[PDB]
Order: C-alpha cells, then sequence, then structure tokens
C-alpha cells in the first residue's frame, strides 16, 4: 500500500 | 460624535455608479460560487456532519451537537422544501450522492446564494460609511474571489450562514449609527436597532464564535453611549437612560429571546429518540418518543426464524434449490453448491433459523448477543449457510456463499458453517441483537469475510437475475451492513408493544441541560487533527485543510485563503497602526499633519473595523481548544472592508491647512471635501485586483476539485506548510 | 504622576517608622525561625533544590527549566558550610541524620531572605509617603502570611525571588523620587542601576520574573511618556538622554548580569552529569569525564548494538514472524519480516552496524552522526529496510521490515541505507557514543524517521509488541533513539578511557541551554493533583501538601492566610469601585475627590494595582501546569496596595468645591488631608488581630510540629482543602 501524502481528508469530531 | 461630519456628508458619487459596481461584483461572486456546484457528486469534509444533522431533523430524531441549532435547521429546511425524507446519512467523505439521492445541489445552492449575498452587504456597508463606489467594489471583490470564502460557501457548511449574518450585523449597525447621528428615536432608528439585534441573534445561534461579533458591536455601542453620557452632548439623565434601555432591549433582550426560540423549535422538531440520547439525562430522554424502528424492534432469540435484509440494496438473504454452474463464464470452478442470492421481494426462501453452535447449553428463548458464534439454517431447503475458499461469480477475490446439508455441516464442514452478527462498533460487542434497530456485518468465522451484495450487476439467467451474495474480504466496508427485518415465528406475548409514556419537561430546564452539555463537550474533545492551526498562522494563510480527494482521478479540494489578498490586508493593518502612531506622536509635538476629515475617517470607520478585526482575532490566542483557519474568516471579512477604506484615505488629500493649528479645536477652519486622487488610486486598485484574480484562477483547481493537476503542478502550489495530495 | 504627594515631607517623625519597622521585622524573624530544624527530613521541592546544591558542589552538570542564580545561592551556603554534595535529597521524608546535609543553614538562609523582605516592603510605603502604622500593617500581612512563612523557611527558590521583587519595587520607588526631585544626580544613577540589578535577580531566579519587568517597564514607559510631552519643557536631546540611560540601566546591564550567572554556572559545572541527556554531543564534549564511571562508549563499525527508544523504553526488535498479507483495514503489507518495539532485552534486539557497500571503513573506526550505515539483524541475518508500504496503524507512515543479504546487496540496496541523524545540526560528524548521544534513525531513500508508540499494541499476529514505523514528521521529538549497549565490546574498551575536552563559545553554549530550558518548560503539561488555576488563587481555595509523617500524624500544608487574602480581594474591588465612581462623577462635572487623594489613587495605588495585574492576569494565558505559589508575587504587591488603600479611605478625601476641578492649574486644594488616625488604627488593629488569629490557628500546618486530632484536621478542611489524617 503506497503511503499517504497528507494524513487523510477527515472531519472534525462531535464527541462520543 | 465619532465621525459625525464625515458620515453626514452626501454620497461622494451618483447612485448609478454604486448600482453599476455592486451589480458587477455580485455577478462575479455568483459566478465564482455557482461554477460546477454539482461537483463533486460526493460528500465533502464536514458535509458528513451537517448533511447528517439535516437528515435527523427530517426524521425528527434527537441528536446532540456542540453548536446552536439555527444554521443546521436552515440546512434541514432546504431539504424539507425539496421533499427529502432524511434517508441518506452522509456517513463518510467520498460517499456518492447517486446511490442515495440527497438534495445536495439544493443545499450547496442555498449556501452559494448566502455567500453571494454577503458581497453586496459588504459593498453597501462601505457605501453607507461614505466611501467611493470603486472602494466599495474593491473591498467586496476581496471577498467575492477569495479562495477560502468561495470553497466554504459552496459546500454544505454552517459558515455561509455565519458570514452573511456577520456582514448583515455590520451593515445594520452602520445604518443604526447614521440614524443615531441624524435623529435618534425615529421609526428608522428603531428598525435598524432591532435589525442589528436580529442579525446578532443569527450570528450566536449559528456558532458560539459569534460572541466576538457581540463584543465588536457592544464596544462600538458602549463608545457611543459614553459620548451620549457627556454633559457636552446636552442630554438629560432621563434622555440618556431612554437611549440605554432601548439599546439594551434591541441588542441584548430581543436577540436572547430569538436565540431561545431556535432551541424551542429544535426540541419541538426533534421529538423522537436518536443518537443524541447518550449526551442527555434519563429525565430528558423521557420527553422523547420511542423511534418508529424501536417500537417494532424485537429481541432476536436462538431458534427464531428471521429475515436478513441488506441496508444499501434492500435485498433479503435468499436461497433456493438451484445450484451454481460448475464453471463461471471466466472459466473459474464453482462448488456447484446451492445458490445464495439477494432477493428484493419477501418470500419463504428469505427465512433463516438462528441456531447456536454445536454443544452449546443455549436454549429456546435466550437472546442472541452480537459477536457470538451462530449457525443459519435455511428453512425451505433444510441446509446450513456456508462460506469457503471458492471464488464468487463476479469477484475473484471474494468467496462464494452456499449451503450444506445438515449431516455434512455437523461433520467435517462444521467450522465453515460458523457465522457471527458482528457489530459495526466494537463498543456494541455482547449487546442483545434486536430486529430493525441493530445493524451488523454477517461475518464468517473461519475465512474472516463479511457477507456482501450489490445491485450494479445481476446474476445471469442461471441465477434468475438476482443479486450476488459473496464473502467480501474488506470486512470493515460500510456496504457489508445487514439488519434483521422480521421475526416470522414471534410468540403472541412478544408481539405486544407497550408504548413509552412521554413525560413533559419545562423548556428552560431542557435548554439549561442541553446548554451545559454543549459547553462541556466543546471544552473537551481533545484531539490532534492533521489540520489544526494556531492563530499566528491565520493572517498569512500559511497552512490549509484538505476537504476532499479522489485517488483515481488525482483530484482534490483544498481550503486556503487568497494569499495575495490576505498579505495585502496584513500590510494594510500594519500601515494603519503606523499612521495612528505617527498622528499621535506628531500631535503630542504640536504638529498637526492630518486634516480633520482624514482623522474622522481614521478614528471613525477605520478604527471601528480595526477594533472589530481585533475582537475576531486576538481572543483565539486565549483559547486552549482545537482551532482551524476557518475561524479567521470573520476577521478576514472585516479586514476586506478595512483595507478598501484605508487605501482610499491614503490616496486622499490628507494635509491639514495649517500644521501649527489643531483643526479639532472648535471654530478652526478645515477642508470639508478632501480630494481623492482617483486616477492613481484606480490604477492601484486595478493592479491589486488583477493580482488577487490571478491567484484565484491559479488556485481554482483546488477550490473546485474539478481539474486533475500533474505532480509538478501540485508541487508548484506547495509553499510554507501547504501539503497537497498527489505531489508524488 | 503624584509629584506633589511624593515630594511632601514624611507624615510622621523617623523614630515612629524605626519603632514599627523593628517590631514587624522581629515578628517576621520569629515566624520564620520558629523550629527551623524541624522536620529533620527532606520536604517537598527540597528534593530538587537540595539535589541541585549537591551537583554544584560536585561540579556535576545538571539541567533545569529555571535560570541558575537562585540554585547557585543555595549551593553557595553549602560551600560556606564545607558541604561536599554527598547527600542527594532523592525523596520526601529522607532523614538528614543518616547523611548530614547543612539543611539548617539552607533553611536559615531562606528564613533571613523572607525576614528581610518585610522591612523592604515597609520602606517602600514609607518612601511613598504613607504613615508608619500603614507601612507596619502592609508588612505585617507578609510577615505572618502562612504561605509566605511556609515557603521562606524551606530550601526553595521563592525566598530569593520574593526578596528580589520587593527590592525591585523599593529601588524603583527610590529612583522615581530622585527623578521627581532632580534627574541625572548621582543618587538617580545609583537607584536606576539598583532597580536594574534587582530586576536581573528576579529573572535569573525564575522566568515568571518577566511579570516584574512588565510592571516596572509599564511604569517607566508612563514616566517617559510624561517626559516626552512639550509641557515637560525638555528638548528632544534631553529626552533621548533619559531614554538611553533608562534603556542601559533597566535592560542592557540586567541582561549582562543574567548572562554572567550562566557563565558562572558553566564554569562551576565542568564534569559530566545527569544534565547530559538534555544537551547535544558537542556540548557534552565540553564536559570532563566524571571521576566515577561513564558508559559513553564510542560505537564503531561492526559493533553489535541494542537501539532503545527514549519515550517508550522499547528496543528495536525483529524475529522470523511476518506481517499479515492484509491489515485489518484491508491495506496490503509487504508480507515481510516484522520489526517491532520490545521492552525486554533479548537476542532479537541485536543489530550489527555495517558501513555502506564499497566504503574503505574497517573494524574499529568510529561511526559518525549523519553518515550512511546499514543495520543487520544478528538473529535472522537480514538487513533493516524501509519502503513505500504503509504501516499497520498509520496509513501515512512506512512499514519497517528486513530483507535478505542477497536482495539488500542487489536492487533494494538504497532501501537499506539509514543514518544516525543528530537531533541538532551542530552535532553532524560527531562520534556516536552509547547512552549519551540521542539520534533519529533516519531512512535515506524515503526520508522518514523510525518511530514507536505504546498507546496501542500490535494484534496477536504481532505478539502485542509496539509497532515500529517510518514517521514522515522526522523532526518529531518522539522519533528519538539511543544506543543502549554494545554487546561485542572488547576488554580494552570496557576499562575507562580519558577524554580531550573541546571548547565551545559561551554564547553557543548559552543559546543551546536556553532553547532546551524553554522547550522542556513548555512540555510540563502532565496532570498533577495539586495543580491550581489562576481563578482560585486570590481566594486561597486550595493548597499543596509539602510533607507528611504517618506515625506522628503530622503534616506541612502550603496555604495563604485566608483572612488576609480576602481582605486584599475586598481592597482591590473597593479601589476599582472608587476609580469608576471618580471617573463617572467627573464626567458629570462633580469633583468629589481632593487633588491629593487623587495623587494617592492614580499614583502609588494605581502603580501597585497595575503591578498586581501584571503578576496575576498573564497566568490565564498560560496553558502549562500552574500552582498557588505563582500568586505570591501578586499577593506581595496586594499587601502594599491594601495598606495604602485603607489609609486613603480613612483620609479627608473631600474636595473644597464640588463644582471645581482641583486639577486645573491655579485651583486651591487641601495640601495636607487629615487622616482619621483613631478609627483608622482601631480598624487596622482589628484586621491585624484577625490575620494573627488565623496564622496561629493554621500554625500546626505551617510548621508540621503539632499532631492534630482527626476532628481538628476536619475543622481546617473548607472549600477544596484536603488534609491528611482527617480519618
Ligand atoms: C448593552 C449595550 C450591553 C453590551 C454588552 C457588551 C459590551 C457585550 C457583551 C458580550 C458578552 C455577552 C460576553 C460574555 C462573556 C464571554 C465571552 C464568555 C465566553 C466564555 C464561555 C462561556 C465559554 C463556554 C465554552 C465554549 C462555548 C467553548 C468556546
Amino acid at each position: 500500500t503506497s503511503t499517504n501524502a497528507t494524513s487523510s481528508s477527515c472531519a472534525t469530531p462531535s464527541l462520543k | 460624535q465619532v465621525a459625525e461630519h464625515w458620515l453626514l456628508q452626501p454620497l461622494p458619487e451618483p447612485e448609478s455608479r454604486y448600482s453599476f459596481w455592486v451589480t458587477i461584483v455580485t455577478l462575479l461572486a455568483f459566478a465564482a460560487r455557482f461554477y460546477k456546484i454539482w461537483y463533486p457528486k460526493e460528500v465533502v469534509f464536514d458535509e458528513v456532519h451537517f448533511g447528517k444533522f439535516a437528515s435527523y431533523y427530517l426524521e425528527r430524531s434527537y441528536f446532540f451537537d456542540v453548536h446552536p441549532p439555527f444554521a443546521k435547521m436552515m440546512i434541514a429546511f432546504i431539504g424539507w422544501l425539496c421533499g427529502y425524507d432524511g434517508s441518506f446519512k452522509f456517513d463518510e467523505i467520498g460517499y456518492s450522492y447517486e446511490t442515495h439521492p440527497a438534495p445536495y445541489i439544493a443545499y450547496r445552492s442555498f449556501n452559494a446564494i448566502l455567500g453571494t449575498l454577503t458581497v453586496p452587504i459588504m459593498f453597501n456597508t462601505l457605501k453607507e460609511l461614505n466611501f467611493r463606489a470603486i472602494t466599495c467594489a474593491f473591498a467586496s471583490l476581496l471577498v467575492a474571489i477569495d479562495t477560502a470564502h468561495v470553497t466554504e460557501t459552496r459546500l454544505i457548511l454552517l459558515d455561509a450562514i455565519l458570514i452573511i449574518s456577520i456582514a448583515a450585523t455590520m451593515y445594520c449597525y452602520v445604518r443604526f449609527y447614521k440614524c443615531q447621528l441624524r435623529q435618534p428615536f425615529t421609526w428608522s432608528w428603531y428598525i435598524w436597532l432591532h435589525a442589528t439585534g436580529l442579525s446578532l441573534s443569527f450570528v450566536i445561534s449559528t456558532k458560539y464564535v459569534g460572541v466576538m461579533t457581540y463584543s465588536a458591536i457592544g464596544f462600538a455601542a458602549v463608545v457611543n453611549l459614553w459620548q451620549l453620557l457627556d454633559i457636552k452632548a446636552g442630554l438629560s439623565l432621563r434622555q440618556f437612560m431612554r437611549h440605554f434601555s432601548k439599546r439594551l432591549n434591541g441588542l441584548v433582550l430581543i436577540p436572547f429571546v430569538i436565540y431561545l426560540f431556535w432551541f424551542w423549535v429544535h426540541f419541538t422538531v426533534l421529538n423522537t429518540s436518536g443518537p443524541g440520547d447518550a449526551f442527555m439525562s434519563a429525565e430528558f430522554q423521557e420527553t422523547l418518543k420511542d423511534s418508529p424502528l424501536s417500537v417494532d424492534s424485537k429481541t432476536v432469540n436462538y431458534f427464531d426464524i428471521i429475515t436478513i435484509k441488506h441496508q444499501d440494496t434492500d435485498a433479503f438473504l435468499h436461497s433456493h434449490l438451484a445450484r451454481y454452474p460448475q464453471r463461471y463464464e471466466d472459466g473459474r470452478i464453482s462448488s456447484a453448491g446451492q445458490q445464495v442470492t439477494g432477493y428484493t421481494h419477501p418470500d419463504f426462501n428469505n427465512q433463516w433459523e438462528v441456531l447456536p453452535p454445536h454443544g452449546s447449553d443455549v436454549g429456546k428463548g435466550q437472546a442472541v448477543l452480537l459477536n457470538q458464534h451462530i449457525r443459519l439454517r435455511h428453512v425451505a431447503t433444510d441446509t446450513y449457510l456456508l462460506a469457503h475458499d471458492v471464488a464468487s461469480p463476479f469477484y475473484p477475490t471474494n468467496e462464494e456463499i452456499t449451503t450444506v446439508t445438515l449431516e455434512e455441516g455437523d461433520g467435517e464442514l462444521y467450522p465453515e458453517t460458523l457465522f457471527a452478527f458482528q457489530p459495526l462498533k466494537k463498543s456494541d460487542e455482547g449487546h442483545v441483537l434486536k430486529s430493525k434497530t441493530v445493524s451488523f456485518r454477517l461475518f464468517h468465522v473461519d475465512t474472516s469475510v463479511a457477507l456482501w451484495t450489490h445491485n450494479d450487476e445481476l446474476l445471469p439467467d442461471w441465477g434468475f437475475q438476482q443479486q450476488e451474495i459473496n464473502g467480501n474480504k474488506k470486512v470493515i466496508d460500510p456496504s457489508n451492513n445487514w439488519v434483521v427485518d422480521e421475526i416470522v415465528n414471534l410468540d403472541e406475548v412478544r408481539k405486544v408493544y407497550i408504548p413509552k409514556v412521554v413525560k413533559p419537561l419545562p423548556f428552560l430546564k431542557k435548554w439549561i441541560e442541553t446548554q451545559k452539555s454543549m459547553f462541556e463537550h466543546n471544552n473537551k474533545l481533545s484531539s490532534e487533527h492533521p489540520f489544526a492551526s494556531e492563530p499566528y498562522s491565520w493572517p498569512g494563510s500559511l497552512s490549509g485543510v484538505s476537504f476532499w480527494t479522489n485517488g483515481d482521478e488525482k483530484k482534490q479540494i483544498y481550503f486556503i485563503g487568497n494569499i495575495i489578498g490576505w498579505w495585502f490586508q496584513v500590510i494594510s493593518l500594519a500601515v494603519f497602526v503606523g499612521i495612528i502612531v505617527a498622528d499621535l506622536i506628531t500631535r503630542h509635538r504640536g504638529y498637526y499633519a492630518l486634516n480633520k476629515m482624514t482623522r474622522e475617517k481614521l478614528y471613525g470607520p477605520l478604527m471601528f473595523f480595526f477594533v472589530s478585526w481585533c475582537c475576531h482575532y486576538f481572543p483565539f490566542f486565549l483559547m486552549a481548544r482545537q482551532k482551524f483557519l476557518h475561524h479567521y474568516l470573520p476577521a478576514h471579512l472585516i479586514a476586506c472592508l478595512f483595507s478598501g477604506a484605508l487605501w482610499e484615505v491614503i490616496f486622499s488629500d490628507c494635509k491639514s491647512l495649517d500644521l501649527e493649528k489643531d483643526e479639532d479645536i472648535s471654530g478652526a477652519s478645515y477642508e470639508r471635501n478632501p480630494k481623492v486622487y482617483v486616477k492613481p488610486y484606480t490604477v492601484f486598485l486595478v493592479c491589486v485586483s488583477c493580482a488577487v484574480a490571478w491567484f484565484f484562477v491559479y488556485f481554482s483547481p483546488l477550490v473546485y476539485g474539478d481539474v486533475s493537476l500533474s505532480p509538478s503542478e501540485v508541487v508548484s502550489r506547495e509553499w510554507f506548510d501547504i501539503e497537497l495530495n498527489f505531489s508524488k
């Protein structure tokens, strides 16, 4: 698996 | 009063020039936001949160969030106008809008309208501060074609509603202040006071960062109340108290009632139990109805006959006496076993009995727990479900799902008959399985695959054009999700539903509880997002945020400011501080360099915007929670107004008539209409506008995500701490 | 500011001031020297500052987050006692009888400084023209404060800090009176440089001393602003003379004295010690070997080494087990040999350091930092390798594996190249040594650093060992490794080997230590049970346990005199109310307050109020751990402030004419406002008796010398005060 460039396109958390 | 002589002047140009420039910059803002608004056809960034919240409003399902409800209810209201039911959950980034049609174009279009309407409000704010039409155009252009303001205001985000409400607040307050200077307590004075309050209510009802807008307007309102308290204002204490009580009502009490109204709507709409329940007390949860799914949900027991339904395709796990062909069309060898297929209609061949593992002490009427080993017996053929190291018809990497006789399945093939209702979350292991409410993966124990089905391609004539059921090795895939739909052999005692008696809670108690939970969770949630940024990096736009990536097309959306525009504003802020310090030093030496009218511009509108920018920037250095570049967009919005205004002043005849005399002294002569050097000023603004527009075009592939960039073109856009995907 | 007030003669004869300063100094002496030999054990942070005193006497290099001056003053008392530094103060409760440190002399030195703070505070108010009883009362609030007493009798830095702050305030008041009378006199220069010297001692004790620079800096800028006014009658040349002399006396000279203490620190500490791990190899080359033993063994090519992670204590480990062909998220691994972090020493921790293929580098040559190397795993006879395959837990980080000798000498040769990358660029080309030289294990081809963590362990296929991965954030401090052991060390290399001391320029040595000080101070973000937030300090709502004896049920507890602290909170609130009322009434054309009352309010009281603000509000902007002792500088200023404020309240504050501003040039005003001495003295005696009653009631917890019954312990528990032996 090629390693990612920018960590990953992810969201902001909303708690549990 | 502050800038009284400047703000009471007639407009410096005919209204037709303002109407021309506001139309042009609004059309540019419209074009920039509506360009390819249907693209990408996938969930982007925080659309996973705000799209999901829109769905829960339509379903009336209770959810918890750290932000107030108004902006999420506005998004949900667009879905409601489209007749959307809330079926699509926006669970992950990259989810296709084609498989489950959410009205995403309508949601994105609503935000694009609000982002577009921000631009003429900004224009009219400077027009009302008596700036030239070109100055109003330029300051509004800096927002119309800013890459960050464009990216945010075309996606399903709260920031379009926040930014327009901040722009409307600034505009309404400027209008109120001009009415205050002309004639206080007029009908127009009341309209603009309550319009400022209404806009302030929408700001704080969108995000708690809206307290910075209350602080900016509150400071300006206190400064003006301080001028009205002066004996030189000629007001009696009764007239002053009338100003105070009316402003307190219009700027605090009414906005607070409107803020509470949005929570009252939120709790009236969300009247069913939902994912928010875990954040609230049992007493709050007693105010919620059972979910329609929970009313019909029955505990699944061993020896129950069940139907198992796929979440994405609505197909039932189905089997019949037909067999796989000895060879598939690609020449791979099948087991020639009994077919297991996905069938969209309820029949007797959808019926599976849940059996415990051989030699278990588990009897009839005991609940099945998640992640326990089970066997599934097909009721119509009297065979056990089986998965094995045979490749599936369409997917060479996935396993064929079949069935085996009771004798063979109780013999050597016993391990290959072991399944588990694997929970979607590890926290849910060992919970009781229930129909309709508990999603699971149907996990095969021996080969470690999950049962999966699809509806893009159907089995050939030998499989009756039914969906394929196969063992997917990508177990964690959300498309591997199943639910128990019905329990066919349910006892009459288990059929009886006892409805929960809804208990009422007083609104203020309900609101205080939710509000405490909001502040407590906002303060916690400590994490390290690969995109958190500190306040010192924001005015430089030194880093951005990845919003979306497509690996196959090498396309991406990246959230970043227009660096030329942002640096031009940093220079503008620094130049203004230099001008104010120089004016203060020179005056302290008895040297009066600046004309009265230039000072009214500097210490009135420019100081108002500078302090307003300070209120939206400096408080973030005192915040220990996670922060992000989008938190600066309110400050950038004010910095656009400020920079346009500042450069008009710099290109004006700023000189005092007499350098030894203070023109602020009562009875001093001063130049009332300082000449703007329009020709060099317009050339300067055109040069800066062309540079900002060039940057916007150069970054447009990253704003829209619609163009694939070569790795060298990606690397050419990497500077400072900007990390882009596909640079390799 | 306050020119007419501060130029008045003293309101009372000098004999009254001499009487009251003597009484309050004797009370302060009695409170600090009471049972100074008790407990005969190490208390609280005596474990740190006693230990640092020992390392100065041994000349052993140590690292600390605070500047050296106050620790050198403690060590200097040990040196005067002929103490050798044998006792280490390792734990709280260690007896001073088994290993005699001069602890009575150290405690007595702090008790002297704490006692001498009181007459400096007294004389500060005397110089601000307050009455002798006012000076006595403000100084009494510090003389018999439970927190100031507890801290200034133990081996702590705070006695040196607090006296230096008191001396700074006093010297600045003296300087300001000389400035009002006649600038550029010999006395003006003495007091300017004395303020600078005292400011240098404040910042050379603790970095919180920047708050004292801010307080004096603000007052100095306000006065420079008045001297810049055309109405001051100064030419720009005379103003620039004021500016350049104050810049020299308050910034340049104090900075040279601050650097002088680091120069002494590095000259005294010339031997290798526990501080070495915080410094570069180039800094460590300036240190002599300890007269004892040093395991800093040079690593040579063909040495067999163990490589240990600094944060997790795990060894770089490998074994014949392989990565699973797919991870749980469905990513494809290399199916290569596993490289893992293992916390126990074994044969699978052994790596041979090999030079790059075709190098002329033979057996017994030292490995240099940032040179290309290869690591051969001794147990499997494979080369360490990193490649563009994602790690098990981190999709952005690289999987670390091993390759056969044949493949690693073939096409995969570039992927076997590592470097011991130095933490500092200054350390490139230095000799690698075991235990002393930290490095990043850097992969040359993909530009990643080897990293490991202990928050999540590999699944059953990885034996619940730590993951080893190639972190793309190379500069991350968690990527730090050390060579722990050299397994194949020759008998000649086992015996001690001398060291040629290499000189480093002082400014380079100081800049390195200073960066390390700020970086480590900012990393003090762990949770501590006795940590307290700034909002709780003015109320003294919680304290800190300093010492406990289980057998005798005795304890020392650090807390403020709550009556004294609440009296100061009330004083601060009343003053804000007075200033707001004066501003509102003036804006209405009503001039309630006499000019002389305003000179007291907007001069000395505002100076102390702003100085208190500088020592209190900046702590709300600090995200590091904080404690109640951080408020003692602010409390010290609040004592001066409260004494001064209540003299003003008990003065004839009324203007002669409520319709006329007495600040207008040529207005008549009362120059000698009468103090209502009788009711004022009764009021001060009542408050002093209440503060003294509280100090006596808490004295068992200040001294630790009296066992309290559980009911008497519980009677002293209020708010968030948790005491030992309440059960």
